[PDB]
């Protein structure tokens, strides 16, 4: 697996860029190595990008990039569930708050996950 | 406002042995 890292900006939009222009010869050698006259076997690129427009599309384009993921801004359920990810049973609860929940910690947590997320929702 | 690539000029150099 190769990973390039902050791929948004990587080498450039081909064409482009007042101040550099080493796109067109660092872009071209990049296009040639993936699906070339000769071609990988089992070589995986995995690309992380910002501005999925600043990326040039003859790399962008099935053969060279294949599989495209795209994150997006989580919901009030994957909301829950990140904050899931944090709030763990094992932190120090305050007595005072597993009051209410007759130290059922878990549901406590839970409780509170939900009235964050109404508050950060509302 | 612009960049620059830089080419190299080698210099000869001899040793002996």
């Amino acid at each position: 697996i190769v990973f390039f890292d902050e791929m948004d900006s990587i080498f450039r939009t081909r064409g482009t860029g007042v101040s550099s222009d080493v796109e067109t010869t660092v872009v071209p050698q990049l296009l040639s190595e993936i699906d070339g006259v000769e071609g990988l076997e089992n070589v995986i690129v995995i690309g992380a990008s910002n501005r999925e427009d600043m990326i040039d599309p003859a790399i962008l384009r099935p053969g060279r990039l294949d599989v495209k993921i795209k994150i997006e801004r989580p919901d009030a359920e994957a909301a829950q569930d990140i904050y899931s990810k944090y709030l763990t049973e094992f932190l120090p609860v305050h007595a005072d708050d597993l009051a209410e929940f007759d130290g059922d910690r878990s549901a406590c947590i839970k409780a509170m996950i939900e009235k964050v997320v109404d508050r950060m929702y509302a | 406002g612009s960049m620059a690539q830089e080419q190299t000029k080698r210099g000869g150099g001899g040793g002996d042995d």
